[PDB]
């Protein structure tokens, strides 16, 4: 078309399913678009402390079209009012296209069905200083890394929620005769209560504690992240629609995650100041 | 381990710090809730804190309700014979499947089986979330609807409530009434309160003497410690001093075990009284007697009563009382001085300290013209809101005569002139035009067109009487509201007729259930 | 609109090459029509000096009337500017890209790349409503301006005093908006008295929408007379509410000669003809104040007593009560 | 029907007093497409209200006198319920916000905006009664509301003084002044409504009294003329007495009573006649001022009694201006006057 | 005054389907309706005004959808005016629809009895049995006089600035179409107020509207949408009201709807009946406009 990005598209599900994995970072915060050749790319960050990045490749779009050739990507910004629902879109096949004509036009979200034609428009906003790219893991130094089955994580999180979950523990350990140990450990109204993955490849597949190197593997040393469940709880939808989960924590804490199910979710947040004397010693009773 | 005012807990209905006539009235209006067709429903007692309102109420109790508790033949729950002379409302019980509002009716209703074998005394003393305004109106609405049941035996229901002052918090911005006093008055209403099957019975501040007695009965009852310790011989003096420092029975018994317990010598410290609307009155018109300093008498006032004194309540009783220092013979100069501080106070916003700069003006006033040789009047509570409600029922009716001159004569008038000169001119003329048509009418009965105008004035419909009633100078809203609500749909049906130009009936003929 | 519409408002300034007196802020505005560099701006002054009407133009001449729609929030007193609206609405707004312009715009309008926000009659905002705009007013200055109009500046706070550019709009009268008044009266074919039209800006005490509707009372008094005759003072001053001279002459004389009972019966007979007690007692320190038959003390005291009466008026006091006071109190002296 | 009404004038031709407002009048309904917003201020019952429908019904027909009434609710920012009895014609509306107190607002934002922006080609007239009660922020509001809309809709205000009107309604109103009738006019009207009523009169000196008991006010001439031609049977005498308002009545005894006693208790017992009198619905204002010109047609006091009052009483009503509660200033006045009289 | 209904559900499924949408309608508005018993048809009524603002719903069921209908009264045309709870009346039909679902010829006998044991308050006893249980519900209504009955008006459209707009049937090949065309702005969390818009000149077209300083959402309908025998023509709506024409539109056929410009919104269904014809039972909604241009 005669503008600087226009993709169509048919199959309007698979874009609807990821796009709902946006909801919990709440309402009043704001996403960043990046569009370029590869395809799309959606970042939300919260509190400084969480960040969420999916991305959509170019195959998923039927036709794409990126005439801006002066630069290689375009940023914009667009207000989280109720977006999600816009994109949630009976017989007759649906076409999805997106319309964007350089900054300072709105962006153009057109639905074409047999008889119903949709067009909604979104204004942008001035891109924040704020740098949402802040955020990332360093894998010089990985503390620990395990790969998990999304339908077990999805389980485990909504049993958190449901028991009004305050704070979250990650526990990471690998010992000698092939033993690998995952749980999630939560504080709340409950007491401590504890989620342990099981050693089955089915669900928990292959594990490494390197201690910080991303070199070597040690066997004995526990990795322990401390993290706010309001963070944590914000990844519960998109491992829904996971098919796998890979996890990753550095030395500096950061707790990064990455969600395959051809849309790669990455997300990274960040671990509590420090851990209370009580807290330690009912993880190490639990672990006992 | 224990606290002393647990442990020295009262055994019998003798042991009550409470006065003679107090306790008499409460046995017999607690009997009389219990006969079998009792006129009282509900026993509100309020008072302030540690007045043993609880303690009396379930040391009656005990007593009462073996008696007039009807013998079971075996249809206890237990083996035992279920000593629950007390059933309480618990505000903090949260069931599984109950929104918390409901609660308090989840136990009403069960409360009402209370009876006859299973009689019980029902105390409400933990109140319910009142500070919710929706829990505070389904309460009132309980409340109510347990007055005006029609169940032939009920239990007797007792209220017992705190009244105690709410200090300004910041995380409140609200200004209503239960915002600033949790007192009976705000918790409940006028309809509950004036209701004649609901008995209030107001408590006082235990005095010296059963407060001297009792602490010397418990200093007796631990007499080992205080000689070992050396405090027998210096006991007297402590007491009386928490004698003259509080009226809280419990804040008196922590106060002495606290000072027992110390091994050294601590300063004898009891909780904080708030100093009561005609108290404060009192203190800023005459003084106080335990300060000399009024500069300190005032700031202490105003930084533990700053809610009391911040109100424009309070500055309307000072303008409405300060001429009882000498029954009004002091020098005129000294009210005209008083009053015009009070009115230019009354300019400063409610600042703050424009309050001070009040109370100290009536302070320092009345200090200057101060003599041995006083004799005072009677404090009375500011009339404003009888003005109000004056005025609202004169809005009332005014918006009634409005109503009836736009839909019988075709003419609007503002309120103002209905304040200035209608009210009083247009209701005279009504009067003396239908005294002449009666005059008329029985004339022409004896033996109109000379006359037609006044025999166009109709009495059921034209108002006859000032507005608000004379002015009796030198010489109740529902009632006017459905007035009027009938007077309007009595015009607007006429000026219908004209445009296009009832029980009895019912009763007259009653449904007919034929199958 | 030509002739279905009010003087005044069929002859709102709609480019700044007509705003008349104002010149002082004129020029800086006009300049920046090719700078992209407009700062934020906070216009005060008293009533009717063409502070709305300058704000227009400027965005007209700045955005065109296309893009004016869409680079323009207004908001005023009958609009709700709680608190909760400034951090939301105007947040909202002022983080917003500009739009994109046409070609059309581009080619004929300078288009610069920021929105604005007219925030008139800014003075009836509450303090924290204020407070809230600082830091929006600053953060994304580089896509938007604001704009506050007020007539009382001491009711904005010192910071958004500091954070805008503060222009004064300067009181019109004979010697600063003749020629406005003469150009309307012109093109509407009024005829009048020489001097009537400095007459009549004097009257306004600086306010030339005042004038214009005055100027309009006396063109519809003449085409009813229908005699072709050129309007004189006399009419305009009826039609204005300014008391008679002789009036004056009548209540001074009374003053004069102190007596309780004569001035309160003059006073009362005066207040049941329906003059105002503010256009009475203006006439009155004219009076006093430009004649030179009294002594130092006698002005040093009566500045004091109309200033006081004055101030009385205007918190919104009983007329009848302070006239009367002000006349037995100049009798004492 | 009450006399006061069943001849009000409906036309601009009929009025018969103030003739040069008449003829002002006429010159504005001549050309009514550009007529500018009008503030009529004048003493109260001079015929203001009178005039407005005159030149409403001079402009737009016979239909405004057909005037109709509907209930408009309002919901404030705390969720309360207003009502203000919206008195509209199929060619004009009136308002009274001054009903709705510190209210009006609301009345000015939710009611007349909306209406500007419906288009009705004509435009609406909208009639303000008692515009002075209106608080500064419902006249701050009313601005921009009248200079971005005046293609739609003209307004029109009536006030007694102008002097709680702030600065910019002024500059966006064309300013009428209304000068009561005189003691002759109101004797003539009077005189006329005496004759077709087949009342019977003696002398005409009563009119006079009637006119001078009023001393402006036509309304209340009227009323207490028809008042006392019940009352004498419909035989106005020499000798018949003149019915005064109650609280004037109670005003005057007030009065002597200050006069009388100067004294703490004297105060007291006042208190409750100020009391009895707010509780009336009297406005605190006009309370004092008609005190105040009731203590200074004393005979016994003197030049200085009399200055001090008035003055004791502009600074009172200067703080009853910028007060809340009015009994702490009226009470203050009667103080100071007793005091300097002592 | 005697009153006596009797329904069955099994016999002519049509109008008791009209009733059960009477009933769940006025049941998801407000509280309490206004029952209107005549000799010739039942009218069921809810408005704010009882014994822009909320809009109005009048229901008309012809008396033949009874079997027996006996209606006797000392007032004019044996009319019997009843102010009822929305919710008893919606929960006996629950009720009596889960038993008619489960299998079952039982009739549904409607009374209306004296309470002595509880402006005078009365009881509709309403029995039906369920295979046998029998199923009785008291119901409390509150007679109404004649005069209060009277001031209860049928809010009057102009005819002349009012165009109708034909919609296609839900059974139709369009019906579903259109039934997600309304649909389509139900599920915006934000959105309140819609913004319908009528264009002349598919003969006419119909578009729903959200307008806000970050959103602008747009519906338009490319179906064959007819006039029953000048295009600008937009009225403001709340979501609730479109909510409850959707719902309407989904059981009748002959749906009609109309916008007198920024005054309001008129929603008009009626069930057509073989034999004359018999009366028709129709079912208008009124609204407001609850912004306005
Ligand atoms: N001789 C005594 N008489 C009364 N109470 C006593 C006595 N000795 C100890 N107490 C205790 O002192 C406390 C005060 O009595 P309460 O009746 O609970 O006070 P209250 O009237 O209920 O005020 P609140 O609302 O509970 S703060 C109770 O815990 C009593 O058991
Ligand atoms: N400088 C000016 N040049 C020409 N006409 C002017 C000027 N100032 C005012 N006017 C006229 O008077 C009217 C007053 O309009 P505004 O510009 O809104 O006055 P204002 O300065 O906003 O007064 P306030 O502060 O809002 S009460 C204009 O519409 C013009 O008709
Ligand atoms: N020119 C006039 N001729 C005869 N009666 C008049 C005239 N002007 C006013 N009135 C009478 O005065 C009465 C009250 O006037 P009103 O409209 O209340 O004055 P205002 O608006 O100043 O209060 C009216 O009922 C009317 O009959
Ligand atoms: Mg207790
Ligand atoms: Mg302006």
């Amino acid at each position: 078309l005669a503008n600087k990005f226009s993709a169509s598209t048919v199959h309007l599900e698979h874009i609807t399913t990821a796009l709902s994995c946006l909801t919990p970072f709440g309402s009043k915060d704001d996403v960043l678009i990046f569009i370029d050749a590869d395809g799309l790319s959606f970042v939300r960050e919260n509190n400084h402390v969480i960040k969420i990045q999916l991305l959509l490749s170019r195959e998923l779009f039927m036709s794409y079209s990126y005439r801006n050739e002066t630069e290689d990507h375009m940023k914009l910004c667009v207000k989280i009012n109720h977006i999600l629902d816009s994109v949630s879109v009976s017989d007759d096949i649906v076409e999805c296209t997106l319309s964007y004509d350089g900054h300072g036009s709105p962006f153009v979200l057109i639905f074409e069905d047999s008889f119903i034609s949709e067009r909604v428009e979104y204004s942008t906003y001035l891109i924040k200083d704020f740098d949402t790219n802040g955020l990332e893991l360093d894998r010089e130094r990985i503390s620990f890394e395990a790969i998990i089955k999304g339908e077990a994580l999805h389980s485990a999180l909504k049993d958190l929620k449901e028991i009004g979950c305050k704070e979250c523990y990650v526990y990471a350990k690998t010992e000698a005769n092939d033993e690998n140990v995952f749980a999630l450990i939560s504080k709340s109204q409950l007491g401590f209560s504890k989620i342990k993955l099981p050693s089955n490849r089915s669900i928990l597949e292959k594990l490494q504690v390197f201690d910080g190197d991303s070199t070597t593997v040690i066997d004995g040393f526990a990795v322990i992240g401390f993290f706010d469940f309001t963070s944590f709880d914000k990844i519960r939808k998109s491992t829904k629609i996971a098919s796998k989960v890979l996890f990753r924590m550095d030395v500096h804490g950061v707790l990064s995650v990455n969600i395959l199910s051809g849309i790669v979710i990455e997300v990274c947040m960040l671990e509590k100041e420090s851990i209370d004397e009580a807290a330690q010693t009912e993880i190490e009773l639990l672990m006992e | 381990g224990e606290q002393w005012y647990e442990k020295f807990k009262p055994n019998c209905l003798e042991q009550v710090a409470i006065h003679k006539r107090k306790l008499k009235d409460v046995q017999e209006a607690l009997d009389a809730m219990f006969l079998p067709n009792a006129k009282h429903r509900i026993l509100l007692l309020s008072g302030p804190s540690g007045c043993s309102k609880s303690t009396v109420i379930k040391e009656l109790s005990k007593i009462l309700v073996p008696k007039y508790r009807q013998n079971s033949n075996g249809t206890s729950f237990r083996s035992t014979p279920n000593e629950h002379k007390v059933t309480e409302f618990r505000g903090d019980c949260i069931v599984n499947d109950l929104p918390q509002m409901e609660s308090f009716s989840e136990f009403l209703k069960g409360a009402r089986y209370l009876v006859m074998s299973n009689l019980s005394l029902i105390l409400i003393e933990d109140l319910p979330n009142v500070f919710h305004i929706d829990t505070r109106r389904r309460f009132q609405q309980l409340i109510l609807q347990w007055l005006y049941s029609s169940e032939p035996l009920l239990p007797p229901l007792v209220i017992c409530i705190t009244e105690c002052e709410i200090p300004e918090n910041d995380n409140n911005y609200r200004k209503f009434g239960i915002d600033y006093t949790f007192s009976a008055e705000t918790i409940m209403n006028k309809e509950i309160l004036m209701h004649p099957r609901l008995k209030r019975i107001k408590f006082n501040p235990i005095n010296s003497t059963l407060l001297k007695k009792h602490l010397k009965f418990i200093c007796v009852q631990n007499m080992k410690m205080l000689k070992e310790k050396n405090k027998w011989n210096k006991r007297q003096e402590v007491i009386d001093y928490i004698a003259q420092e509080t009226g809280d029975i419990r804040s008196a018994i922590t106060t002495l075990q606290f000072w027992a317990t110390s091994s050294g010598s601590l300063p004898i410290s009891t909780r904080e009284s708030t100093i009561s609307y005609f108290h404060a009155i009192g203190k800023v018109i005459h003084g106080s007697h335990s300060t000399n300093n009024d500069n300190e008498m005032i700031n202490n006032l105003f930084e533990n009563s700053n809610n009391l004194l911040s109100k424009e309540d309070f500055k309307l009783g000072i303008l409405e009382n300060y001429n009882t220092f000498n029954k009004g013979e002091f020098s005129i100069s000294d009210a005209s001085s008083i009053v015009d501080c009070l009115s230019e106070c009354d300019n400063m916003n409610g600042l703050p300290e424009s309050n001070e700069y009040g109370l100290r003006e009536v302070r320092k006033t009345f200090r200057n013209i101060s003599k041995q040789g006083h004799n005072h009047g009677t404090v009375y509570f500011p009339r404003e809101w009888k003005v109000r409600k004056l005025q609202n029922s004169f809005k009332v009716q005014a918006e009634d005569w409005l109503n009836v001159s736009l839909y019988k004569y075709n003419a609007v008038h503002s309120f103002r002139n209905i304040t200035l000169e209608f009210g009083y001119y247009a209701p005279l003329i009504r009067k003396c035009q239908s005294y002449k048509k009666k005059y008329i009418l029985y004339y022409l009965k004896n033996l109109m067109d000379k006359f037609s105008d006044i025999m166009k004035v109709e009495n059921g419909i034209d108002v006859v009487d000032r507005i608000g009633g004379p002015i009796e100078a030198l010489s109740h809203l529902e009632d006017q509201k459905k007035e009027r609500d009938r007077r309007l749909r009595m015009l607007i049906d006429q000026y219908e007729r004209n445009v296009m130009m009832e029980e009895t009936s019912f009763n007259d003929d009653p449904i007919v259930d034929s199958d | 609109s030509l002739a279905q519409q009010p003087w005044v408002e069929k002859y709102r300034p709609k480019n700044l090459d007509e705003v008349t007196a104002q010149d002082h802020a004129v020029t800086v505005l006009k300049k920046t029509l090719k700078s992209a560099n407009l700062p934020h701006m906070l216009f005060y002054g008293p009533p009717g000096t063409g502070k709305t009407s300058t704000i227009l133009a400027l965005t007209k001449e700045l955005y065109g009337p296309d893009l004016m729609k869409s680079r323009i929030l207004e908001l005023n007193a009958s609009d709700e500017r709680g608190i909760s609206i400034v951090r939301e609405k105007v947040k909202n707004f002022a983080r917003l890209t500009v739009s994109k312009p046409s070609k059309h715009d581009l080619e004929n309008y300078p288009c610069p790349p920021y929105k604005i926000i007219i925030l008139d009659e800014a003075d009836s905002m509450t303090a924290d409503a204020q407070s809230a705009l600082r830091r929006t007013m600053e953060t994304y200055s580089g896509v938007t301006r604001f704009c506050l109009i007020c007539n009382y500046v001491t009711r904005i706070i010192d910071p958004l005093a500091s954070r805008c550019s503060k222009f004064r709009f300067k009181a019109l009268d004979a010697s600063n908006a003749i020629d406005r008044l003469r150009f309307i009266s012109e093109q509407e074919n009024v005829k009048c008295d020489d001097g009537v039209l400095e007459r009549i800006l004097d009257i306004s005490a600086g306010d030339l929408r005042r004038g214009i509707t005055l100027l309009q009372s006396a063109s519809k008094g003449a085409q009813y007379l229908g005699d072709g005759k050129n309007i004189t003072s006399t009419q305009v001053e009826e039609l204005a509410g300014v008391v008679p001279h002789d009036i004056l002459i009548e209540i001074v004389e009374k003053v004069k000669s102190g007596d309780f009972d004569e001035i309160k019966k003059y006073v009362n007979t005066f207040m049941k003809s329906g003059w105002s007690a503010a256009s009475v007692v203006n006439q009155l320190h004219e009076y006093y104040i430009t004649n030179d038959n009294f002594d130092t003390n006698f002005k040093n005291q009566i500045s004091w007593l109309l200033f006081t009466t004055d101030s009385r008026l205007n918190n919104g006091t009983n007329e009848h009560i302070q006239l009367l006071n002000l006349l037995v109190k100049i009798s004492q002296l | 029907s009450l006399w006061v009404d069943k001849y009000r004038p409906k036309s601009l031709n009929a009025l018969s007093h103030n003739e040069e407002l008449t003829n002002f009048l006429k010159s504005l309904s001549d050309q009514p497409r550009d007529l500018p917003h009008l503030l009529l201020y004048g003493p109260n019952g001079t015929g203001k209200k009178t005039r407005c429908m005159a030149l409403l019904e001079s402009i737009f027909g016979p239909g405004v006198y057909r005037l109709k009434i509907d209930v408009r609710q309002f919901v404030t920012a705390s969720n309360r319920k207003l009502e203000l009895n919206v008195v509209s014609s199929p060619y004009h509306l009136e308002i009274t916000p001054s009903d709705m107190g510190n209210n009006d607002r609301i009345v000015i934002q939710e009611l007349l905006k909306e209406v500007a922006q419906m288009e009705q080609h004509r435009y609406k007239c909208v009639i303000i009664n008692e515009a002075n009660s209106l608080t500064k922020d419902a006249q701050a509001a009313l601005r921009r509301t009248m200079e971005k809309y005046s293609k739609n809709i003209r307004l029109i205000m009536v006030c007694d003084s102008m002097s709680p009107i702030i600065a910019p309604i002024k500059s966006r109103c064309l300013l009428i002044r209304c000068p009561a009738p005189s003691d002759s006019e109101i004797s003539t009207i009077l005189s006329d409504v005496v004759t077709n009523e087949r009342i019977q009169l003696e002398t005409k000196d009563i009119l006079k009294r009637i006119a001078q008991a009023s001393n402006g006010n036509l309304r209340v001439s009227l009323l207490m003329l028809e008042s006392m031609a019940l009352n004498n049977e419909l035989a106005l005498k020499s000798s018949s007495p003149i019915i005064k308002p109650d609280w004037i009545i109670v005003i005057h005894k007030l009065t002597r009573k200050i006069v009388k006693e100067r004294s703490v208790n004297s105060l007291i017992e006042c208190r409750a006649v100020l009391y009895d009198l707010l509780a009336h619905c009297i406005p605190a204002n006009i309370i004092l001022k008609e005190l105040t010109f009731s203590l200074l047609d004393v005979e016994t006091l003197n030049t200085t009694n009399k200055s001090s009052i008035i003055e004791y009483s502009s600074v009172f009503d200067e703080r009853l201006s910028l007060g809340n509660k009015a009994i702490f200033h009226l009470e203050g006045f009667i103080a100071k006057v007793m005091c300097c009289l002592d | 005054m005697k009153l006596k209904l009797i329904v069955n559900g099994c016999e002519a499924p049509d109008d008791y389907k009209l009733l059960r949408t009477t009933i769940n309608t006025v049941a998801s508005l407000r509280k309490t309706a206004i029952l209107r018993f005549n000799s010739e048809r039942l009218t069921i009524i809810s408005t704010p005004k009882s014994s822009g603002d909320t809009g109005q719903l009048w229901c008309t069921i012809p008396h033949d959808v009874f079997r027996l209908y006996t209606v006797i009264s000392a007032r004019e045309l044996n009319t019997i005016t009843m102010e009822c709870n929305c919710d008893s009346l919606l929960s006996v039909f629950k009720r009596y629809d889960r038993v008619m679902n489960q299998g079952s010829s039982s009739n549904m006998t409607i009374k209306l009895q004296s309470m002595p044991e509880w402006n005078p308050i009365c009881a509709l006893g309403i029995t039906f049995e369920e295979i046998v249980i029998m199923h009785s519900f008291k119901v409390p209504v509150k007679l109404l006089f004649r005069a209060q009955d009277t001031r209860i008006q049928e809010p009057m459209i102009n005819y002349i600035q009012l165009m109708m707009y034909k919609l296609p049937p839900i059974s139709g090949e369009f019906g579903s179409a259109f039934h997600g065309f309304i649909r389509r702005v139900e599920r915006y969390s934000n959105v309140n107020h819609i913004h319908l818009m009528g264009v002349k000149k598919d003969d006419v077209e119909l578009k729903i509207i959200v307008n806000e300083l970050d959103w602008h959402l747009e519906i338009c309908w490319n179906g064959p949408l007819d006039s029953v025998i000048s295009s600008t023509h937009e009225v403001i709506i709340r979501c609730k009201d479109w909510k409850v024409c959707s719902k309407l539109y989904a059981a009748f056929e002959e749906v009609v709807l109309a916008i007198s410009h920024d005054e309001s919104c008129v929603f008009h269904c009626s069930l057509d009946r073989g034999s004359k014809p018999r009366e028709r039972g129709q079912i208008i909604y009124y609204i407001a406009r609850s912004k306005g241009l």
